[PDB]
RNA sequence: CCGGGCACUCUAACGGGACUGCCCGCGAAAGCGGGAGGAAGGAGGGGACGACGUCUGGUCAGCAUGGCCCUUACGGCCUGGGCGACACACGUGCUACAAUGCCCACUACAAAGCGAUGCCACCCGGCAACGGGGAGCUAAUCGCAAAAAGGUGGGCCCAGUUCGGAUUGGGGUCUGCAACCCGACCCCAUGAAGCCGGAAUCGCUAGUAAUCGCGGAUCAGCCAUGCCGCGGUGAAUACG
């Protein structure tokens, strides 16, 4: 199941749940999101949201950076979406010749 | 809590169980070798200088 | 219901069969078969009513067993729980008693996995 | 009549066992030549870096070598020049009878 | 960070210990503590001398401490004057028979640990660090070395972004065991923090 | 547990305080930091206040609670369940 | 059985002795 | 692997028949590097196949090996958007291995209680074309025959 | 009167003493089959002598120290192979092509830090 | 074991030794295919060793250190507690689910290390942990010591069991000022889940993998099933 780490930060069950809510955007692709891991951290210049997820066709590893934590969590999701979609459709790329 | 502690290790204790090794060089409480009075790290430093009699890098 | 309240497995060696009584392990097993001079190798289905009653008689009389053994364990825990000691507390929650780590595991006391 | 040679340096062990077994073979008389006893080994295995990194180590060893020579026919023209013989620093000597 | 200490790496092949004395398990630690304490006063007082090595021999409560250096005079004192004042503070720590000798260095510019101390001092004196390095390397090479390499790391010139500078001439085979490579390290304090100077000298392959 | 050969352990400094209470004819609350101490037959009927690390906890001592230690009845962890 | 103290095999593993593995 | 071909290890002949093959088959009986036990079981089996069928262990075993040698097999190769099962001839090295592996495997699916018996039996049945091991070969051989159409897709 | 090879394998060492006689054999103070009982690996130790038809021509007394029973068997296999070549030097042809003269250096490879054994790495999960 | 001897095993220092050196073949050449000799053959197996650099990688809690911050307190001493919590989730592992196995007994073969309030033979008490006696050894002597899988013989008979050993009751031993929280061990009793594991996913190419025991560092004791080493027995497979 889904695990979130807050590194050198205190975050609420609210913020935690909001992460589950943004991550669910990945269920769109209808494949097994296996032991997804979200990490939240506050660098000098803004927050960082890292995630590492394995699916039947591979791994999603990506990282968001923004002055705003919520905005970084989103940028994380985009990077994850793009990778996941690249995983799911790259195989179709060469059915001919 | 450090120098007070690098000190409380030297002082003879109210009960013998409280005896514990500190590295005689750096004060580190953990990973302290009986034979040298050294922690694992210091041991590496001196040994690299050659300030440990007979002690050399083993390879087999 | 041969000994004592329980019908110990026929087809088995008496040393083993007796182990199928609540309160009798390998140890107490070898012990009774000596104190009543019977061969452990004898299949229960091969005991003289004589050999049998010897076994029965001893065993019921020397050691607390079945229901009475359980009652005591219940009674022991019963009291530990009521006096309010720390071992009593662990019983009062169904948790482990012998200092085990409970951050993970602990499943035999807890029961299989409970949703969140 | 036993001389026992122990040190941390094996080149200086054969040094002393040369210059000792040479002394008595001169001024009388029977030397039981330098015997190489098995070495006692003290290993030091240590995490290289100061923090975490458990899987990288550096192996150190301490060779305390062992030698023994016997002076069989004693002949005390030796037992004097032996009260005066030049020890390299890195070695201890043991004589008892 | 990755590279091994070129000294510990050559012990018993190209280089030999700074402390030669046998001991058993009951004594080793206790003697070595003294030898630490010993180098404490001596590396302290003799910095001014231009201290390069502190050799130490031992038998039983009497100890031969061979100091090597660039300026024997600072170590001597007047006609044996200071050399003694140490043996008193010395044998007070030693608590025992402390034979304190002085050994010359044929060239502080072929001695690694020295060259390092120099440049460290040059940079504590606000000298242009890149200058210092190329210079120190040119000095070591003029003095006949088969190769030289010096390294400074830290807030060079007072930067915020720490930086690492180094230079080299000729050969410096850190991978080769038969290469004689004296290594020396000095720590340069400044008002803005600690830089670290590492010195490498390749004397020759044996 | 502590060997049958060696003594039954009470901190001496609690026992004195108990015994003094026996003579003058008991009984008041006894503050103590001695969880290590055995409850002992002469302790029966007091109420001793045991420290857990934060609180000195009232324990009326009974005949059935005799071999057990002092800390067994002044719990160290607050736990009212999860969620 | 390596986890069964009450056997020979158990006591070799735990590195101990007793009725079930004597010295 | 990537650089050059692999070299088959030469096995040491077995001291009850000097036979390179009995060796290999022993090994495939061996769990946990317990070769002695692995020999016992095998040899015991031979005793059995001697007893229950008055003819040579060696002669029997060697047959049940020839009868479990797959001559063709399918190996997969994705072409386009389908994973085709391609028919391929099997090199004798692999033929042997498959035969040995399968014999042991089939045997260890048998219900008789002792390891020595099962081996003895699987070998008996396979010398006569019966049993799981031979059934594996046929399944494998039918599978390749069925996919005869994709033969020109072979590497 | 006597023929000798030093035989080694792994940690096993074998001082082998060939003598002529009837073909009875002994290892470390007891009869061979009594010391190697139930070890099918055995008769391979006496294998080098079969390669030159010297079964019954020789007795043998043997010490064997270190390793385990099979390594010792291996050592013995080397020693009795060894001694034949001094008993008879022209014996190389029909001992070397059968690999009997040679000593395999295959030794228990060293356990390394960061691993669980010599080569067995510890399991990890990327994600 | 004593005379006796260093042959041999060994121990531990010094050398030798392989070099594509020779042979045929291919090649302009470097080298490549191969044969002989030889313990070893094309880097003999393993090790120590890690380029300029990268991740604004890791560590200000080992240490050092700029700077910033606290100064009857953000310093210091203590008693007790905590770090060992437990609806849950993830990583690493141990022990299994059994007959190639389990138990009892009888009997073999290692290596590396460790050992003066230290390792402890042998004798005695106790079912035992252990207790009391008590010889040796600064240790190639004396001890930890039994190696285990293995071998011979006996039981179990396919059962949630003579599998498995979790949990729990009761009774002891030891260390330690002190084992409630919270040690380890022993013994009686208890005897869980577990019948080979979805999605997914790890290791290893040879003395490797798998299996088996033994030591060590730390250490009063120990939660070590962790870690660093050591030998025993010893595979499969590499088209590509
Ligand atoms: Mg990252
Ligand atoms: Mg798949
Ligand atoms: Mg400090
Ligand atoms: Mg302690
Ligand atoms: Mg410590
Ligand atoms: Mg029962
Ligand atoms: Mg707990
Ligand atoms: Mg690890
Ligand atoms: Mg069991
Ligand atoms: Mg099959
Ligand atoms: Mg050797
Ligand atoms: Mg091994
Ligand atoms: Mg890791
Ligand atoms: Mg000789
Ligand atoms: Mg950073
Ligand atoms: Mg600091
Ligand atoms: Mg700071
Ligand atoms: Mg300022
Ligand atoms: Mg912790
Ligand atoms: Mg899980
Ligand atoms: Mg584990
Ligand atoms: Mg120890
Ligand atoms: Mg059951
Ligand atoms: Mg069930
Ligand atoms: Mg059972
Ligand atoms: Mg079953
Ligand atoms: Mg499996
Ligand atoms: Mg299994
Ligand atoms: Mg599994
Ligand atoms: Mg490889
Ligand atoms: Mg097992
Ligand atoms: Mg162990
Ligand atoms: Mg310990
Ligand atoms: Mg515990
Ligand atoms: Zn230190």
């Amino acid at each position: 199941t889904m695990n979130i780490t807050s590194k050198q930060m205190e975050i609420t069950p609210a913020i935690r749940q909001h992460v589950a809510d943004r991550l669910a955007k990945l269920e769109k692709w209808q494949t097994h999101l296996i032991n997804p891991h979200i990490i939240l951290s506050k660098e000098p210049q803004g927050f960082v949201a890292d995630a590492t997820i394995n699916t039947p066709n591979g791994v999603l590893v990506a990282s968001g950076k923004h002055e705003d934590m919520y905005t970084a969590i989103n940028e994380l999701i985009n990077k994850l979406e793009r990778q996941l979609n690249k995983l799911q459709h790259k195989g179709e790329a060469r059915r001919a010749a | 809590a450090r120098k007070a502690l690098i000190e409380k290790a030297k002082r003879t204790p109210k009960f013998k169980v409280r005896a514990y090794t500190r590295c005689v060089r750096c004060g580190r409480a953990r990973s302290v070798y009986r034979f040298f009075g050294l922690c694992r790290i210091c041991l590496r430093e001196l040994a690299h200088k050659g300030q440990l009699p007979g002690v050399r890098k083993a390879s087999w | 219901a041969r000994i004592a309240g329980v019908e110990i497995p026929r087809n088995k060696r008496v040393d083993v069969a007796l182990t199928y009584i609540y309160g009798i392990g390998k140890a107490r097993a070898k012990e009774a078969l000596e104190k009543t001079g019977i061969n452990p190798a004898t299949r229960v289905k091969d005991l003289t009513e004589a050999e049998v009653v010897r076994l029965r008689e001893y065993v019921e009389n020397t050691w607390k067993l079945e229901g009475e053994l359980r009652a005591e364990v219940a009674a022991n825990i019963k009291r530990l729980m009521d006096i309010g000691c720390y071992r009593g507390l662990r019983h009062r929650r169904g948790l482990p008693v012998r200092g085990q780590r409970t951050r993970t595991n602990a499943r035999t006391r807890k029961g299989p996995r409970k949703t969140v | 009549i036993r001389i026992k040679l122990r040190g941390f340096d094996h080149k200086t062990l054969d040094a002393s066992a040369q210059k000792i077994v040479e002394a008595a073979r001169r001024s009388g008389a029977q030397v039981s030549g330098p015997i190489p006893l098995p070495t006692r080994v003290r290993r030091f295995t240590v995490i290289r870096g100061p923090f975490k990194h458990k899987d990288s180590r550096e192996h150190f060893e301490l060779r305390t070598h062992n030698r023994l020579v016997d002076i069989i026919n004693p002949n005390r023209k030796t037992i004097e020049q032996l009260m005066t013989l030049d020890l390299p620093t890195g070695v201890e000597i043991e004589i008892k009878t | 960070g990755n590279k091994i200490h070129p000294i510990g790496f050559r012990l018993g092949i190209t280089r030999d210990w700074e402390s030669r004395w046998y001991a058993g398990k009951k004594q080793y630690r206790h003697l070595l503590l003294e030898d630490q304490r010993i180098r404490g006063l001596l590396e302290k007082e003799l910095y001014s001398a231009g201290l390069a090595r502190v050799d130490i021999e031992r038998a039983a409560d009497n100890v031969a401490v061979t100091v090597h250096v660039a300026k024997p005079g600072v170590v001597i004192g007047r006609g044996g004057e200071r050399i003694r004042v140490l043996r008193e503070e010395l044998a007070k720590l030693t608590g025992k028979n402390v034979a304190l000798n002085v050994q010359e260095v044929q060239n502080p510019n072929l001695s690694a640990p020295l060259v390092a101390q120099r440049v460290a001092e040059q940079i504590e004196r606000r000298f242009a660090v890149r200058r210092a390095i190329k210079q120190a390397v040119q000095r070591v090479m003029e003095s006949g070395a088969k190769g030289a390499k010096v390294i400074v790391s830290g807030r060079i010139g007072g930067a915020e972004q720490a930086r690492t500078e180094w230079a080299a001439q000729g050969r410096v085979p850190l991978h080769t065991l038969r290469a004689n490579i004296d290594y020396g390290f000095a720590l340069a304090r400044t008002t803005y923090g600690v830089l670290g100077v590492k010195a490498y000298i390749f004397l020759g392959e044996v | 547990p502590r060997s049958l050969k060696k003594g039954v352990f009470v901190d001496d400094h609690l026992l004195e305080k108990v015994l003094e209470l026996n003579a003058k004819g008991e009984k008041r609350l006894i503050k103590t930091w001695s969880r290590r101490s055995t409850i002992v037959p002469e302790m029966v009927g007091h109420t001793i206040a045991v420290y857990n690390g934060k609180q000195h906890v009232p324990v009326y001592i009974t005949e059935n609670m005799v071999g057990h230690k002092l800390g067994e009845f002044a719990p160290t962890r607050t736990y009212r369940g999860h969620g | 059985g390596k986890g069964d103290r009450r056997t020979r095999r158990g006591k070799i593993w735990r590195g101990t002795y007793g009725k079930y593995r004597p010295r | 692997a990537r650089r050059r071909r692999a070299e088959v290890r030469q096995l040491q002949p077995d001291l009850v028949y000097g036979d390179v093959l009995v060796t290999a088959f022993i090994n495939k009986i061996m769990r946990d590097g317990k070769k002695n036990l692995a020999a016992r079981i095998f040899y015991d089996a031979c005793k059995i196949i001697q007893e229950k069928t008055g003819q040579e262990p060696l002669k029997v075993f060697k047959q049940a090996v020839e009868n479990v040698k797959p001559r063709m097999e399918v190996r997969s190769r994705r072409v386009g958007g389908a994973n085709y099962q391609v028919p391929m001839e099997v090199s004798p090295r692999r033929q042997q291995s498959l035969a040995l592996r399968w014999l042991v495997q089939a045997a260890n699916q048998r219900p008789e209680r002792r390891a020595a018996v099962r081996i003895a039996h699987e070998l008996m049945d396979a010398a006569e074309g019966k049993g799981g091991a031979v059934k594996k070969k046929e399944d494998v051989e039918r599978m390749a025959e069925a996919n005869r159409a994709y033969a020109h897709y072979r590497w | 009167e006597q023929y000798y090879g030093t035989g080694r394998r792994k940690e096993a060492v074998a001082r082998v003493f060939l003598r002529p006689g009837n073909g009875k054999v002994t290892v470390n103070g007891q009869d061979f089959n009594e010391y190697f009982q139930g070890l099918v690996r055995a008769v391979a130790a006496l294998e080098p002598l079969r390669a030159v038809d010297a079964l019954g021509h020789f007795d043998a007394y043997i010490t064997v120290r270190g390793g385990g029973k099979s390594g010792q068997i291996d050592a013995i296999k080397l020693g009795i192979a060894r001694a034949l070549v001094q008993y008879n030097p022209d014996y190389r042809a029909k001992l070397k092509p059968l690999g009997f003269l040679t000593r395999d250096a295959r030794v228990v490879e060293r356990k390394k830090y960061g691993k669980h054994k010599a080569r067995r790495a510890p399991q990890y999960s990327k994600r």
